[PDB]
């Protein structure tokens, strides 16, 4: 069902910060274990700030927190080009329980289509349950990126869903899970963006965790 | 849309 996937997604989320060394920590959005010590979280959470591989990410899992240096975690693409959310590495973080099973298959992404969904996020580490209209499909999507300092980048991603539906500052890393129990609620991507009553989730496949 |  969709609310036991949410319960194996619950889990594993956790919040993802930026510090600089000995500064406090700026809770930015979730990010979610995969498997082992890789996690998926969007990119823009970090890549736009000067120095990015001079801080130190932290990871509260549940009220535990897990600190390194930024140069110290390996990020790894999900697929050619930006797309964000990307695959990260983290040493220090306690193995996760592996759900990349959980994820839809390329080939089934039209089942997903057309259909609600919801949205297994946190507002740092609450936990929520966001309902997602009918979902479409943008072959390519834009959003914009607020920095620190005020300034902002327009991002532009393949493949992302796109649903009605209402979100917060900080819901971004939560995972889009489907209502279609045929293809078992399968997780369906990470979400990014949102505005206007609409939310954007990062289309995110089995096939992409082959990247490692 | 914004990154949220
Ligand atoms: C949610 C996980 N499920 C999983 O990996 O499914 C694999 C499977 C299940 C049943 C038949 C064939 C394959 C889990 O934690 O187990």
């Amino acid at each position: 069902s969709t609310l036991e996937i949410a319960g194996l997604v619950r889990k594993n989320l956790v919040q993802f910060g930026v510090g600089e060394k000995n500064g406090s920590v700026r809770w930015v959005m979730n990010a979610l274990g995969v498997k082992d010590d890789w996690l998926l979280v969007p990119s823009h959470a970090y890549k736009f700030e000067k120095d990015y591989e001079m801080m130190e990410f932290y990871f509260n899992r549940g009220g535990t927190y897990y600190s390194i240096s930024a140069g110290n975690v390996v990020i790894q693409s999900l697929d050619v080009g930006f797309q964000d959310v990307v695959l990260m590495k983290v040493p220090t973080i306690p193995k996760f329980r592996d759900i990349t099973q959980h994820f839809i298959k390329k080939g089934d992404v039209p089942r997903a289509l057309n259909r609600l969904a919801t949205l297994v996020t946190t507002v740092n580490g609450t936990p929520m349950l966001i309902s997602e209209g009918p979902l479409k499909m943008e072959e390519k999507a834009t959003y914009v990126h607020k920095k620190n300092d005020g300034t902002t980048v327009d991002l532009t991603v393949d493949q992302a869903w796109r649903g009605k539906g209402e979100g917060l500052p900080g819901m971004c890393g939560g995972a889009l899970v489907s209502s279609n129990q045929s293809i078992q609620n399968a997780i369906l991507g990470i979400h990014v963006a949102g505005g206007n009553s609409i939310l954007v989730a990062k289309l995110v496949t089995q096939e992409m965790f082959q990247n490692i | 849309l914004a990154a949220q």
